[PDB]
């Protein structure tokens, strides 16, 4: 869950043969589907508080036991079974000023997934929206 | 405390000290400036110009290419990327043109956003003050609601005219004005609906949809010719050029012009309304700074041209005269409404002398550029005749 | 001198578009040209490197032509050759819509481009030409793109195999 | 005084009735050729509108500069970066940036066949951001330059571009691949392909080898130009949506998003492979593993893989995987043979290095590493020897092609990636290819690629003559822009390449 | 190019590891908040009556 | 249109008529006291107008923010610093924010003394300067208690900094030394002595020493806060030109020059560099240095010097002097002494350290060095050992005692700066001063100088009530927020300071 | 304030260049807003400085 | 000059009991005129540009060969004889973007010695403005 | 502008409460007088001269 969420999930964590062994042959050469997600967050003072005591804290441990969070150089690499669902007006009243969604976005990097708005609240899931 | 997983080359002391032991002593050319060799249009390069100068990787067989060779990949027939062939204005360089307001993204949004987080307060301080108390009923229930928010339309449909323009234009430069020149359009009609939002917020009974001044631009006699117009310059024009040129040059010059300054912000202070005219003033501030680009682009560079000068002027009075009509015929149109404004509002006489304005002002900065001899007083004339 | 931007044949074709002062002779000098180096269909490939370049420097000489020698009228509606745009546009799409496959089609669209390009036919017409004839084109092309093998496909485009290594 | 204060028009409020801006009149229709016409009345996600739009971006650029202009110039961010990086960034920044220019165009068409108005202010805004992250790329050559320890190629890449063959294939992997063909298919080769697949690992993924090799400032200008890119997904993918629902229209889609995928994989993946591994000192990982991460496993996986919506997973996947492994290995031998001509300095792979492409990429030594190896006894660094590995592929006949679809340089005799050379003859021209899916391309629709490669060009003229009409030297007249090494000691003049007598041939003349 | 004749505990390698090895493991205390027993007016502190209060 | 586009009236356009916006009535007169009667038609020496203020000063913001916001939260500049160092900067921080805050007041009598229009608008500024200031340095504090090793001291330093004695000082020297007294005068106090003197090594000095230490936060905060006091000096320096143009007001000048100085050297020379050599991991330079630069040379020779108008140097130097070079050692070990008062962690100077002030300060191992190794000896950083530096005072009869003047703790048994003590009794209330200056300020104006000392209120009480009354502890509610060390383990707790009984008592009460 | 002041100074670059000034009565202009407009000036001056002593 | 307006002149450089006799005695308990100049400018893009080529070229060279600059922590030490000044207009043409003295103050750290602008131009000196 | 300027010259210089001062500015003279001149009469009566720079 979390970690079949990880940057290094196997097949990636092999090394040399053991890696193309894997990469080259052969049901691997066709597309696998994943209901996962991928978030980007770019590292700031406003994101890590948000990641440090809203994510890790309340969003992982209440609605989505399965995110998993990596540190990489200049940003968060997020990982996610399902959905990520962030009301941007518990960031405003954590980091203690005004803040909405586009002052959010600021620092949201990147994204895997289909995203989208609805209110102050930033929506990233795995459902084809339009299609299911 | 807590340090992290990963490592930098600039923190991380190991790193640091191999990156720093491979470092030279000096720089290895004696030359910090980027774009050092574009010829600047003032006396040094400016960053508008470095950040933006030859970003199109167009070739020589392009007016001001640098590249050279065929692009890679061609629309299927064999069109290619960006061409001659888009446009009917020919250059020396079209890398030439200059924003005199220097304006790159930066700046741009810069000052865009002051706007809009003043236009914030703005509306705060008007609604706590209550000054809604002071303008008139029938101007508000009437004239903003269903004529000012018609002119709507006129603002979108002249942001999507730029929409081909994005993709054919022949350099980075007029690429960047372009883009600004729509973008600031179609910042005008949502703050025009942003006040129809607002005055449904203060004012009760008020409904801000769409439906009521939309059934004016769809089917109104008053924007019936000036729709015509923007329908033409936005759906039936395919060179660029013609498309902003047209538009910018002569159609808002006129129309857009007399309608905002010489009608709402001439008559709107008149019934108590400091509202519509807040919003117009962004509106005209706009208008000025793409008034500005646009003449360096078409006068200074296209038609002052030291080889193909006269070719342009002809190109470009053949616009001018090919869109001038349907102009007129829009503001001939326009006039029907001061019949349905209250009695003795305005006169005739002043009419008259706003139309001369925007004229004698379109004269001054467009068309004499061009050599376009224009007659004032048959296009006033032209214009009074549907003065009902 | 024979460099990138700047070598004899294009001196050449300077020198040699410096004297076409008449509408009529600038404007087939161009279409010549054009059938001559333009395309895959090009009656030779000897000047690859810089035909681009003096096509370019030939629609300069045809265009002030054009416009210098045409009223508001014509240089708006007309070709350099004197024919309707809208009726070579009317006719060549549905020229486009009679065609039965991709070769016939391309072969149109090609054409089109070759004789009516800028600064012969008016901006606003060629473009909404491409318009309807590259959709045309696109639409008999990419259909059952990859279910003709490579083996057939260089046979049908006439192509002469050189080699292939596997 | 009267009532409350409420400016109660917010954003989201006025962009309710921004899909009524659009009128039904009679030619209101796109003005670009386009196979899908299906409805396509669908909503912006990130419901913005123009003025909320230039805020947005401009806390961005608030935050932006200050941290280059204030603390990371404090710290001399630009100097404490390290030389084989530094000279990576100006290809990096610069191809993004041309790439990131022709977004702007792509978007123009997306926005004029765009049949929402929601859709047209978003795709507007959209163009306002391509031009942003063009001037963010133009900044960090700017930045580079004015504070680096080589400004050279920094200064004049826009000119000094035009040397190289690796140039003419950027033109085409997120350039003319978007803008020179269909108009509505931009929602698949620029937005479900290019920007939702290759954007991050392109973007996102090249900080951390930035960062690990003394590059902060790249982190900060490119994490900020990704930020726009995620809206961009989001609208293009709601055109997708439109296309699969309409069977007259899904039927293209298959075919386009295979076309569209190898298109830019064929460029994008052995030539940021090369600019990760051969650029760099400090590794970050193997690019098969970003490439599998990020291409094959996520975006495939969370993209290709979902939709199935009958989209097939792409035919030359095999194929890519394969170059995935191999393509950026052969393609720095041929752009270190060819290093007279970049505008930037490169440098062999050291002892290190060596071991760490071995032990991750098996067969490596015995194939690319005696051949560095032999370079290096030759005297590639130096030179008073007088010698460009290129003069060994003609020595040991290795000839070198340019495919006439990618661009990409070749040779069919030392690739162990996907690749395979096919010779054609027509009309009295001689076209030269690199797998199956681009001749197919070419053989279809030969009248959009009849791209002069560097070997047309440059038949019979003098290597350092080339260097000198396309200003390739330094400020002196005499130091070239390129280098085969990356130290500050020892570089080559113009006279060491007249110094050879190295004439260009065009190698389908051997047939 | 030229990297100055000054040096950083964030920057230069010799004082960095120095710095790097005297560090505790965790935050000495997990109460991060500055103006923490600040009364706050919303049901959240802010910034403003943070850097403000009892200056 | 119409003609040419100006927006043209900028800052100095509206200002050429800024000094006509005072009219004359009766009243038109300072409601502070003032000796000083002069006219000030004083021009400010920078044009500027409230908007363009504004402006400039949003600039700063934007960049100093961001770079704190965006690329040093990315470097995890608020970790990566040393222990000692961020200790050390939750006394800085706060100090100098409580300096700058009663410059805001002290700013608020100029502003109310002033004659000038203009003057009346550059006080105005001056005073949002202050504003800025006291924001930013509690800012400081805010981004290291958030994202530092020890936010324990930053979160509270405005209730837990009232336990201690040098905090006593501190509300006088940059405080009460500005705002209680002559309005007048503060052209004197606060800005001719105060911000050109004092605040180069109070904000500009103390940068060196933060980056020294892995610090790069305060040298992007307080760098941006000097920015402004610049305005300040010239501001002040105008109205000093009044006085000294008038014989009448010229008669108070020295000696409220003289007296000012003092009054701020006595704590500003002490306290300081105790903080930068004591606080510090890797010096910069020795105090003396710092002082003999900034101080005598420097704003000695380039203000004081220059007036020779007729202004003096000041009497108490040569005692300045002698502060500069012992004051500070002496400072240290009475604070170290009273480590459980404070709301920081001190350490004790290590070997390098140990020889380093042998190096710089010859006399300092037989001296202060031989304290420190005996307190280690007897085990003053472990908490089994019941052991407090207070005790080895008390055993070996060096009395502590605080100024009623200054509030400064001073031991003259031990002491080798320019300390020495006086005592004496008025009204049945004795008092204790350490120097010629101070003791004179009180024999003539007793009134001012009443401010209680630390054995004075805490008289008979238990030196753990008085921490847990006053919230010195940390979220446990147990460990200390001060300790003895600067390590990470082994910390202290109430129960170590309540088990070895150390009740306060009033030095003066021995006579 | 600094938002304000650069907006103010596009609108006022706009509005000379728009020539709005020669729709306004020249008898309000150099008398009405010259004069009495311009005298409310120290009103707020002096309303500026009865706040010199709360500071 | 360059070393005489050094951080690092007599007295300093002398440490020990070298310091301490020439610091403690006795001509040096009185205040000494100096008719130099102190300008201290905040390390960023700007100022660097300035210092690198405006303020170490052509006005070290024709105007002012007495200004000594020394690198510091985050700033520069800039020390001159008599006086320093600063045009804002050639900064503004040389960084190619609007600039007056109030973008240039943004930087501009402290100073000893007397400040003022005269419109576009920084100016500070020895000089005693007004009893001189 | 008499008795304005002689009830400023008295708010100004002649309260040495701070909290009287602020209070009788803001919450007595400029909230009648000043919104009066401000809102009743320029910004009320200069849009039917044809200013729209003052409002
Ligand atoms: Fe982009
Ligand atoms: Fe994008
Ligand atoms: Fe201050
Ligand atoms: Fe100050």
């Amino acid at each position: 869950s979390v970690n079949s969420n990880a940057y290094d999930a196997g097949i990636m964590g092999l090394k040399g043969k053991d890696f193309a062994d894997q990469f080259f042959a052969d049901e691997n050469q066709v597309v696998h589907e994943s209901d996962t997600v991928v978030l980007v967050l770019k590292k700031s003072d406003e994101i890590n508080t948000f990641i440090e005591e809203i994510l890790l804290t309340d969003y992982k441990k209440n609605v989505n036991p399965t995110v998993n969070v990596e540190d990489r150089a200049g940003y968060w690499w997020i990982k996610a079974n399902g959905k990520i669902e962030v009301d941007c007006d518990e960031i405003s009243e954590l980091l203690g000023r005004q803040f909405n969604v586009y002052d959010f976005l600021v620092d949201v990097s990147s994204t895997i997934g289909r995203a989208y708005t609805l209110g102050n609240k930033f929506t990233i899931t795995s459902e084809l929206m339009g299609l299911d | 405390s807590m340090l992290g997983e990963r490592r930098r080359g600039l923190t991380d002391p190991e790193m640091a000290a191999v990156i720093l032991k491979a470092l030279p002593e000096a720089p290895l050319d004696g030359n910090n400036k980027m774009g050092y060799f574009v010829t600047p249009r003032w006396k040094r390069l400016t960053e508008y110009e470095a950040l933006t100068v030859y970003a199109q990787p167009n070739a020589d067989w392009i007016a001001g290419g640098l590249d050279w060779g065929d692009w890679t990949q061609k629309f299927h027939g064999g069109r290619p990327s960006w061409g001659n062939e888009t446009t009917e204005l020919r250059t020396v360089d079209w890398f030439k043109h200059r924003d005199p307001l220097r304006r790159w993204h930066a700046p741009y949004v810069k000052d865009k956003a002051e706007e809009w987080r003043y236009t914030d307060r703005f509306l705060q301080g008007y609604s706590a003050d209550g000054q809604i108390r002071a303008m008139n009923p029938t101007w508000r229930d009437e004239f903003i609601n269903r004529y000012w928010g018609a002119f709507l339309f006129n603002e979108y449909g002249l942001f999507n005219a730029h929409s081909q323009g994005a993709r054919e234009a022949l350099s980075d430069v007029t690429r960047v004005s372009l883009a600004f020149w729509g973008f600031d359009k179609i910042d005008i009609a949502q703050m025009i609906q942003l006040e129809r939002g607002f005055l449904a917020k203060i004012v009760p009974g008020f409904d801000e949809s769409t439906a009521v001044p939309k059934a004016e631009w769809t089917n109104g006699e008053v924007y019936k010719s000036a729709r015509l117009a923007v329908e033409g310059l936005w759906q039936e024009v395919f060179d660029w050029n013609e498309s902003a040129f047209s538009v910018h040059a002569v159609y808002d010059a006129l129309f857009g012009q007399f309608v905002r300054r010489e009608f709402f912000q001439r008559l709107a202070p008149r019934f108590g309304d400091n509202l519509t005219p807040f919003f117009i003033n962004q509106a005209q501030t706009y208008f000025q700074i793409a008034k500005q680009g646009v003449q360096d682009l078409y006068y200074n560079c296209l038609g002052d041209d030291p080889e193909f000068s006269d070719y342009n002027r002809t190109v470009m009075r053949n616009w001018t005269g090919k869109w001038l009509e349907p102009t007129i015929a829009a503001l001939r149109d326009f006039m029907g409404l001061f019949a349905k404004l209250p009695a003795g509002t305005t006169d005739k006489e002043e009419i008259t002398a706003s139309l001369y304005r925007v004229v004698d002002d379109w004269i001054e900065d467009y068309a004499s550029r061009i050599d376009f001899k224009a007659d004032r007083d048959q296009i006033v004339k032209a214009v009074l005749a549907g003065l009902k | 001198k024979l460099g990138i931007h700047s070598n004899d044949t294009r001196d050449a074709w300077v020198n040699k578009i410096a004297q076409l002062n008449t509408l009529e002779k600038a404007a087939e000098m161009l279409k010549q040209f054009r059938m001559d180096h333009t395309t895959p269909f090009r009656n030779s490939y000897e000047l690859d490197n810089d035909y681009l370049w003096i096509e370019a420097k030939l629609e300069e000489k045809v265009a002030v032509l054009k416009a210098r020698a045409f009223n508001e009228v014509d240089f708006r509606h007309k070709t350099a050759f004197g024919e309707d745009a809208k009726s070579v546009l009317d006719g060549t799409v549905a020229k486009m819509n009679a065609a039965k496959d991709k070769w016939e089609a391309e072969k149109i669209h090609i054409g089109f481009r070759q004789a009516y390009k800028p600064p012969i036919m008016p901006v606003n017409y060629f473009l909404d030409g491409e318009r309807q004839l590259g959709t045309r084109l696109m639409e008999l092309r990419n259909l059952n793109y990859y279910d003709t093998p490579l083996e057939e496909l260089r046979k049908q485009r006439g192509v002469r195999v050189v080699h292939l290594q596997s | 005084a009267a009532n409350r204060a409420p400016t109660s028009v917010n954003a989201q409020e006025v962009h309710r009735w921004l899909q009524s801006f659009n009128w039904d009149f009679k030619n209101n229709r796109t003005k670009y050729a386009t196979k899908y016409k299906m409805a396509n009345e669908t909503k912006e996600q990130f419901k913005l509108i123009a003025k909320e739009y230039a805020r947005m971006e401009a806390v961005k650029d608030e935050r932006q500069f200050g941290s280059l202009q204030d603390a990371l110039t404090r710290l001399n961010a630009g100097v404490r970066v390290h030389p084989k990086w530094n000279e990576t960034m100006k290809v990096v920044s610069n191809f993004l940036e041309v790439g990131e220019y022709n977004a702007i165009a792509a978007t123009g068409m997306l926005w004029d066949s765009a049949q929402a108005a929601e859709q047209k202010n978003g795709y507007l805004a959209q163009v306002l951001d391509e031009i942003r992250h063009t001037h963010q790329c133009a900044y960090v050559n700017y930045y580079f330059a004015k504070n680096g320890q080589d400004p050279a190629g920094h200064n004049d890449a826009r000119r000094t571009r035009t040397i190289g063959p690796l140039w003419k294939g950027m033109k085409r992997v997120f350039s003319d691949g978007f803008i020179s063909g269909d108009a509505v298919e931009c929602s698949l080769n620029l937005q479900l392909v290019g920007e939702a697949c290759f954007t991050n690992p392109l973007i996102v993924a090249v900080t951390e080898w930035a960062a690990a090799n003394g590059d902060e400032i790249t982190p900060t200008v490119f994490l900020s130009i990704e930020t726009d890119e995620l809206r961009h997904m989001a609208n293009g993918y709601q055109t997708v949506v439109s296309i699969a629902n309409d069977p007259a229209s899904a039927k293209y889609l298959n075919t386009d998003l295979n076309n569209a995928f190898w298109t830019q994989q064929k460029y994008f993946t052995p030539v940021l492979g090369m600019l990760f591994e051969y650029g760099s000192k400090f590794k970050v990982e193997p690019w098969v593993k970003t490439w599998n991460r990020w291409v094959y496993e996520d975006w495939g996986g969370i993209w290709i893989g979902r939709l199935g919506y009958g989209v097939e997973s792409p035919r030359s996947l095999k194929d890519a995987k394969q170059d995935a492994y191999w393509a950026h290995h052969d393609l720095y031998l041929l752009a270190y043979a060819l290093w007279p001509t970049g505008f930037f300095r490169l440098a062999l792979p050291d002892q290190e290095e060596m071991e760490w492409f071995e032990a991750n990429y098996p067969g490596w030594y015995d194939h690319y590493g005696k051949i560095y190896e032999e370079w290096r006894a030759r005297g590639c660094e130096d030179p008073s020897s007088g010698f460009i590995p290129l003069m060994w592929f003609i020595e040991n006949n290795h000839p070198i092609y340019i495919d006439r679809v990618s661009q990409v340089p070749f040779c069919p005799s030392l690739a162990k990636g996907a690749s395979t050379l096919r010779v054609h003859e027509y009309n009295g021209q001689m076209h030269t290819f690199s797998d199956q899916w681009g001749e197919r391309m070419w053989l279809a629709e030969p009248e959009r690629y009849e791209c002069q490669n560097i070997f047309e060009q440059y038949e019979g003229r003098e290597l350092s003559e080339v260097i000198a009409e396309l200003h390739g030297l330094r400020s002196d007249g005499k130091t070239l822009i390129a280098q085969p090494h990356v130290r500050g000691d020892k570089l080559w003049t113009l006279d060491d390449i007249k110094r050879l007598n190295c004439v260009f041939k065009n190698p389908v003349k051997a047939f």
